[PDB]
């Protein structure tokens, strides 16, 4: 009927508010931090939203969508996962009392996608527009983009590794980017971190032998993946072993039976063997390893399945199995290798790979007591991440709380100008943009209703005036403060809480089980 | 069943004086709110002065009875000072809580508050400063600068303030006391075609009119007020009493019998020279047209109010008697006019032989603007008088507290002993004027107080608190003093009731 | 008894407004279903008046009491228009309840209200119309009052009573300096014919309440006189009985009293008196008497009525019995009796005066409620023309005024520190309930017709656009004849303000908890 998807809309709508509540102070750089508690009695102290979403488990079926939109949002763009939170429950809070008056979700959700296109349309044509078919202005704009992320320092110090990745220009100025399709970080330890340079080809860090010359060039990879493993017995014992016989029989089996193996494989060019793993194998036979010293000895162990996927990529092959196989499609190139180590300790080789289809380059970088290895390694991330995100488009805004008062502004204008019986509704999404500025001015200290209030005074008589600053604690210009933020950061982040919050609002009647 | 003596007694004390001094804290201000009382009998009444909320309410504790009787006697004596000697006296007792607990004894703070209020004393009388007569040349700049004054109090008119000074210095003959409680004042009701008018006599209210009333002659040149308790109405005489009814001869008999004595009654009240008659009941239909017949007045239906200010300005005397009166406890007057203004009968007795009483109508011709905009003209003639009587004055507002609190928190830093903590906390607690002045006008004192305390860290000048710019300024520059008499005996009758509640150690009851 | 410390008592404070003003939302209009009530007794009525009900209203708060003395202390500058203010006043604590719950001091609020009914006063004194002549208040004067009483007592229109209380009105204004008293005009009613058989008497009108009907009256009489002196056996206030302590002297007394009426006629008729009306009476013996014997005239004239017919002759009296003479009485011009019924008792109509100070009106009836609908129909055609005949400023009705006021509001709102948008915002959507509940008391959405006529007044100019509560034609406002006083709209709005100022300042603590 009527009473049971009233109810249940309000039950979600409260899940969802409870959920949307259950952090909010932590947005902005001066946010406050929590403590989470496991359930075997560990505390962990952390401050960022994503870490608390994906740590909590909780069964409803608006915390899961919610989870899901921000899961998306992260993945899509990759900054700013909190704020669509505040979004949709700032929506929902003003669909509640939309509903309780009496209107139809179908206009309430029309009046919903207006106010979005609207505001989607403003955000473009407010918006200017920069070029970067030149490495002058890109290079601006990222040490422009790059120098408001962390603190000066940490700036400071991964400028160099900033400058080093910028400057991988593959791509002519496309539509789309590649950055997450051919890229393999790796990571090294031991040595100096200022020892870092782009290297194509392939880099490994395993040992491959321990004898006389090992400098050819044969391929530089053995495209092998049948089965190696020694044939395990059906039991401990099958008979009584004490005196011969038995131990002949053993021995046969351990030297005069692998070795024919070993013999009738190596009969084909370029003798060049690997394996995967130890992770299943028990022990090795020694005396294969022993008879394989002679007519050149290579064999490099502990590869993953994303190394393999990585190498069958850069060059350009496809992996083989089964024995039966009498084709010759398992060759490489060959260029150079046997490298050494770079003044200090930890083995790693490293291969050029010239005249190669794939042009596909890494950054093998260092570090020391895994300290600043993964710091520089965030900071790579979140750098070529914002590259991607600048180079996606070419619009870009200033943050703090304007392009919100000013969305505001519009949208109530837009509602006062425009007639019908969904204005009032366009009006509920005039009086959910003004959440964002709020909040910043409570993190800082300051009287948040008198901030907003002049915010939206500027706004009425100057246009574009200034925001909320956080460093110096007052209202000063933006255009002094070296900050800005990608237009695709707002425009999806909105397109994604319109879009959830007209999915939660479509469903409704009752919830059968089994 | 349980009961102590000492520490748990004193903080029951503290306990029940904290409730007497959280029931009334809003009401400071200029602007303070209101508060509705009502009783068992079904009548309830808004107010908003301090000393009527603690006149109707009663405590069964004694601590809070000797507060509230404190207080009484303050006001009384002076007239201005009874929720801040007990907000001073509750924020005391605040401070000294945490030092009783720690094994103290309480016979070695009176010393120290003693010394502190007395250095306080000398240091309000030492920067006291006094003007009277001795600059601004001739007295007409003064007394443009009073009323300059007084009107910076309000934003009204300037009709009105000069109207109000007119009527606050022409009040000022025989006049000697310290308080506005002897000539009074009174609103009257209605509209005219100005704003306010000024006469000097009493004044009278509706009248009712009957058939005939304009026989008498609206101009007298010297009447004299009857003052007669006895009234001449119907219910008063009567023309038919316990009498044999058989014709109509004996009703005449009977009425000639009772009217010769009417008129013995009449000629001889009248021949002593009382000629206007002001009865207090009202009159009748046949006994206007027997005192028009004779060519004299009638009234009736007058207040007490107005019967006494009467007597006090023409000088009447008391009469305890109907008949049998003499000459000389009469009263005379000179001028007697009755002016109609719009839907009523106003009177005038102007030529008073002692100039004592002066009625300031102020009608506008509506009915809320009689009862609002009464407490500004009486804050500002209170103000007038105390700069008229009193001779020492000071920069009012929050500014003479912070220099006196810092003046001991800086004198507390040279004393090695026990009273160092005393007078610190002494300094402390007499910071609840500004802070309470901000909150009463919904404004954030933290935001305040920090920027007093810088400015009075090295300035030491008179910048209070703003309420309408909502700044800090020189409330010696707006126009706003007080005198720096009623200060020091404010502080004294706090430091003694302070004093009096510390030295209470325990209480003894007895049954029968 | 504790203490209600902290934001507990407003918000039961504007619980309880609510309550109350939730009674008179819903009657609302000339649409409204009639309301009952019932006392201790088996008196059931209906009837829909905003002073009526709310008198005879029991609350057991504070504030409710003083609300109804508030509102009934503000009716007689207004007329009718005491349920309006209610709404207006709880949806405006409402709307302080919520915006107060985000951490707003109420004094912020209130100071507010103040300029924003100060510029809502501004700009309706701007919106309106000043070309009224000697034309356009006496052709439309059918159609004001058509709109004015309406169609509640009698479905068809009445034009003689109309016009009545029209020139009773006109007949004083312009005669003392363009103004009119309370006290000169009066009301009267009694049953007996039908409602269009309105009179309007130019002098005064007394009844006299006979006892037979049966007993022989003739009217012979033309000049009036007024007397003081006790012309029968007078009755000084007091029942007088059977205080004689004999048997004779009743006889004695009832000859007396015959030669007192020979007596008395034969100095009427040696003088030239006739029907002479003095301050005293007799019982009901000596009346009959009278009128069975010879000459008809009738006592029983004691109380203050005595002032009008020192009034209704022209002249003085006299002090002494002894001092009548033909020229110290009044001469008269047509002093009768009349009697429409021809079977109850007689009336006395003065047709001759010098003065109009006593002009009323007289409407018959058949029962109790038509009556009281026809006076208070009356009552208000009076107070329309006085505010009328007041002030030459009128504006039109329907509900345009307050979406217009909305709407300066909201556009002239653009400079704001910290609250005057606030209050603002809070003041303006709060006028928006007197429509909207007009169109809800009909058959039609409210919300729909509020949003499609504020669409049409923003779109285009001539603020006259409404809804219609008859189901008409077109929504226009200046085609029905509809009009409204402004004055009383002014009236209304500042005795709201008031209201809600002194709800908003006094809400401290509470004394019996
Ligand atoms: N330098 C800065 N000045 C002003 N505001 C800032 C600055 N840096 C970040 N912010 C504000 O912080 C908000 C994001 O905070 P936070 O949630 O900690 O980061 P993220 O959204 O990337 O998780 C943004 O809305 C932005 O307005």
């Amino acid at each position: 009927d009527r009473d049971k998807p009233a109810q249940i809309r309000f039950s979600n709508i409260s899940a969802a508010k409870a959920v949307a509540d259950a952090i909010r102070t932590s947005l902005g750089p001066k946010g406050m931090d929590k403590m989470i508690q496991d359930g075997k009695g560990d505390v962990t102290i952390t401050n960022d939203g994503a870490t608390i979403l994906k740590q909590m488990q909780v069964l409803h079926p608006a915390a899961r969508m919610l989870v899901e939109l921000s899961k998306a949002q992260d993945i899509e763009a990759g900054d700013g996962t909190t704020s669509v939170v505040i979004i949709a429950g700032s929506l929902l809070d003003s669909c509640t009392k939309l509903l309780q008056k009496g209107i139809h979700p179908t206009i309430i959700s029309e009046s919903f996608q207006k106010a979005l296109e609207k505001g989607i349309e403003i955000l473009t044509d407010m918006s200017r527009p920069v070029e970067l078919s030149d490495r002058e202005t890109l290079l601006n704009s990222a040490t422009t983009s790059l120098n408001s992320k962390v603190v000066s320092q940490y700036s400071s110090l991964l400028s160099p590794m900033s400058v080093n990745a910028v400057m991988k220009v593959i791509d002519p100025a496309t539509a789309t980017s590649v950055d997450l399709r051919d890229i393999k970080i790796v990571k090294k330890l031991g040595g100096t971190i200022d020892d870092c340079e782009l290297v194509e080809g392939l880099v490994l860090t395993q040992k491959v032998s321990n004898s006389g010359i090992t400098r050819v060039e044969k391929a530089k990879i053995g495209l092998i993946q049948f089965c190696l493993s020694a044939p395990k017995t059906d039991m401990d014992n099958q008979i009584v072993v004490s005196d011969y016989a038995q131990m002949d029989r053993v021995l046969r089996e351990e030297r005069a039976y692998i070795l024919n193996l070993v013999k009738q494989i190596k009969k084909t060019g370029c003798n060049v063997l690997l394996i995967q793993k130890s992770i299943l194998r028990d022990a090795l036979s020694d005396l294969a390893l022993h008879f394989l010293n002679k007519m050149k000895i290579m064999v490099i162990k502990d590869i993953e399945r994303e190394d393999i996927e990585f190498i069958c990529k850069t060059i350009g092959t496809k992996p083989v199995a089964h024995i039966d196989q009498f084709t010759a499609d398992m060759l490489g190139s060959a260029e150079l290798a046997e490298e050494v180590n770079l003044n200090g300790s930890g083995k790693l080789l490293k291969i050029t790979g010239c005249a190669s289809p794939g042009k596909t380059v890494t950054i093998v970088v260092r570090g020391s007591n895994k300290l600043v290895i993964e710091e520089a390694e965030r900071s790579i991330h979140d750098a070529l991440c914002v590259i991607r995100c600048l180079v996606k488009k070419r619009a870009l805004i200033a943050g703090g709380g304007a392009p919100e008062i000013e969305l505001a502004l519009r949208l109530t204008e837009y509602s006062r100008t425009l007639s019908g019986m969904e204005s009032y509704c366009v009006r509920a999404f005039a009086d959910a943009m003004e959440v964002i500025p709020s909040t910043l001015a409570e993190n800082a200290g300051l009287n948040p209703i008198s901030t907003v209030t002049e915010l939206r005074n500027r706004h009425a008589q100057g246009e574009k005036t200034a925001g909320i600053n956080v460093r110096k604690g007052g209202i000063s210009n933006i255009l002094e403060e070296l900050v800005v933020q990608p237009l695709l950061v707002s425009v999806s982040a909105l397109t994604l809480a319109t879009e959830t919050v007209r999915s939660i609002l479509k469903i409704d009647d009752v919830v059968n089980t089994r | 069943t349980d009961s102590s003596q000492g520490i748990p007694q004193l903080v029951s004390n503290i306990s029940a004086c904290q409730v007497i001094a959280e029931a009334v804290r809003t009401t400071l201000g200029p602007r303070g709110m209101d508060k509705l009382i009502v009783d068992g009998r079904g009548k309830a009444t808004i107010s908003n002065d301090g000393a009527t909320i603690l006149k109707l309410l009663d405590v069964v504790h004694p601590a809070a009875k000797t507060l509230v009787d404190i207080a009484k006697s303050q006001d009384a004596e002076v007239g201005d000072g009874t929720t801040s000697v007990t907000l001073l006296a509750a924020e005391f007792l605040k401070q000294v809580k945490p030092y009783v607990e720690e094994g103290l004894h309480p016979q070695i703070i009176i010393r120290a508050f003693r010394t502190a209020t007395q250095l306080a004393v000398n240091k309000i009388k030492e920067i006291a400063v006094t003007v009277k007569k001795a600059d601004k040349v001739e007295q007409r700049k003064l007394l443009e600068k009073c009323a300059m004054t007084a009107l910076s109090s309000k934003l009204i008119s300037q009709q009105k303030a000069f109207f109000a000074k007119m009527v606050v210095d022409a009040v000022m003959m025989l006049d000697d006391l310290l308080q506005l409680k002897m000539i009074g004042i009174k609103k009257v009701q209605g509209g005219a075609l100005e704003d306010s008018q000024l006469v000097a006599g009493v004044a009278f209210k509706k009248t009712f009119s009957y058939a005939g009333f304009e026989m008498q002659p609206k101009k007298y040149h010297n009447p004299k007020i009857a003052l007669l308790n006895v009234e001449l109405e119907l219910k008063a005489e009567k023309d038919n009493a316990e009498i044999r009814v058989h014709t109509v001869e004996d009703y005449q008999a009977i009425v000639d019998a009772e009217w010769n004595i009417l008129y013995d009654k009449l000629e001889k009240i009248h021949h002593s020279g009382a000629k206007v008659v002001l009865s207090k009941l009202p009159i009748g239909d046949v006994a206007t047209q027997y005192f028009a017949d004779r060519d004299m007045f009638c009234a009736g239906r007058v207040p007490e109010e107005d019967l006494k200010r009467t007597m006090m300005a023409c000088g009447g005397s008391i009469q305890t008697s109907v008949n049998a009166l003499s000459a000389d406890v009469l009263g005379r007057c000179q001028v007697f006019e009755e002016t109609q203004i719009g839907g009523e009968r106003y009177n005038f007795f102007t030529g008073c032989p002692k100039a004592k009483t002066c009625t300031f109508i102020l009608r506008g011709g509506a009915e809320q603007f009689m009862e609002e905009t009464e407490r500004s003209l009486h804050d500002a003639i209170m103000i007038v008088r105390r700069a008229i009587k009193n001779d020492s004055v000071v920069a009012g507002g929050g500014a003479i507290e912070m220099e006196l609190s810092k003046y001991l928190r800086d004198y507390s830093r040279t004393i090695p002993g026990k009273q160092q903590l005393l007078i610190g906390a002494y300094a402390k607690a007499l910071e609840i004027i500004p802070r309470q002045l901000c909150d009463n006008a919904g404004f954030d004192a933290t935001n305040i107080l920090n920027k007093l305390r810088a400015r009075h860290a090295q300035g030491g000048t008179w910048y209070g608190v703003d309420i309408n710019n909502e700044d800090i300024a020189d409330n010696f520059e707006a126009f706003v003093w007080e005198p720096a008499m009623v200060r020091i005996n404010a502080l004294t009758a706090a430091s003694e009731a302070a004093c009096l509640i510390v030295s209470v150690d325990e209480t003894i009851k007895n049954p029968r | 008894k504790s203490r209600l410390m902290g934001l507990e008592a407003l918000k039961s404070h504007i619980m309880a407004a609510k309550a109350v003003a939730n009674t008179m939302r819903t009657s609302l209009g000339p649409n409204g279903l009639d309301k009952m009530m019932v006392d201790k007794d088996g008196d059931v009525t209906v009837t829909n008046d905003g002073a009526t009900i709310l008198s005879m209203m029991d609350v057991d708060h504070q504030i409710a009491k003083l609300m109804v003395e508030l509102s009934k202390s503000q009716d007689d500058e207004i007329g009718d228009g005491t349920t309006g203010v209610v709404v207006l006043a709880g949806a405006l604590l409402e709307e302080a309840e919520q915006l107060l719950d985000r951490g707003i001091h109420p004094i912020r609020i209130a100071d507010g209200y103040e300029q924003a009914a100060r510029v809502a006063i501004e700009h309706l004194d701007k919106i309106s119309d000043s070309v009224l002549v000697d034309i356009k208040d006496t052709e439309p004067l059918i159609q004001t009052a058509k709109t004015t009483l309406g169609s509640k007592v009698v479905n068809s229109c009445h034009r003689q009573m109309a016009e009545i209380a029209v020139n009773a009105v006109l007949t004083v204004a312009d005669m003392e300096r363009r103004d009119v008293d309370f006290e000169l005009i009066k009301v009267e009613g009694k049953v007996g014919g039908r409602l269009e058989d309105t009179k309007l008497i130019k002098g005064v009108i007394v009844d006299k309440d006979f006892s037979h009907p049966q007993m022989p009256k003739k009217v012979e009489d033309a000049k009036i006189a007024i007397l003081t002196c006790p012309f029968e056996p007078p009755k000084p206030k007091t029942k007088h009985k059977l205080d004689v302590t004999s048997v004779e002297d009743y006889k004695a007394l009832q000859k007396y009293e015959k030669e007192k009426f020979e007596e008395m006629i034969q100095q009427i008729k040696e003088t030239g008196a006739n029907l002479a009306i003095c301050q005293w009476g007799f019982d009901d013996e000596a009346n009959h008497l009278l009128l069975q014997n010879n000459l008809p005239a009738v006592r029983w004239v004691g109380g203050p009525e005595i002032e009008l017919i020192a009034i209704a002759t022209g002249g003085r009296i006299v002090p002494r019995f002894s001092e009548l003479t033909a020229e110290k009485l009044g001469f008269a011009g047509l002093v009768q009796e009349i009697s429409f019924g021809t079977t109850k008792d007689k009336m006395l109509v003065i047709e001759q005066c010098k003065n109009s100070r006593a002009v009323t009106i007289f409407i018959r009836g058949g029962n109790k409620m038509i009556i009281e609908e026809a006076k208070r129909s009356l009552h208000d055609a009076l107070c329309v023309i006085r505010n009328l005949i007041r002030d030459n400023r009128v504006v039109y009705g329907g509900g345009a005024a307050e979406i217009s006021c909305a709407l300066a509001v909201s556009q002239e709102a653009d400079k704001c520190p910290t609250l005057e948008q606030y209050a603002m915002r809070a003041f303006a959507d709060a006028l928006e309930v007197i429509p909207m509940a007009l169109s809800e008391n009909s058959g039609m959405n409210p919300i729909q017709t509020m949003t499609e006529v504020r669409a049409r007044q923003v779109k285009e100019m001539n603020p006259a656009l409404g809804i219609d509560c008859l189901h008409k034609g077109t929504n226009d406002m200046k085609q029905q004849h509809v009009i409204e006083t402004l004055i009383g709209k002014k009236q209304q709005i500042s005795l709201a303000t008031q209201m809600v100022r002194m709800i908003l300042k006094i809400d401290d603590i509470r004394k019996p908890g």
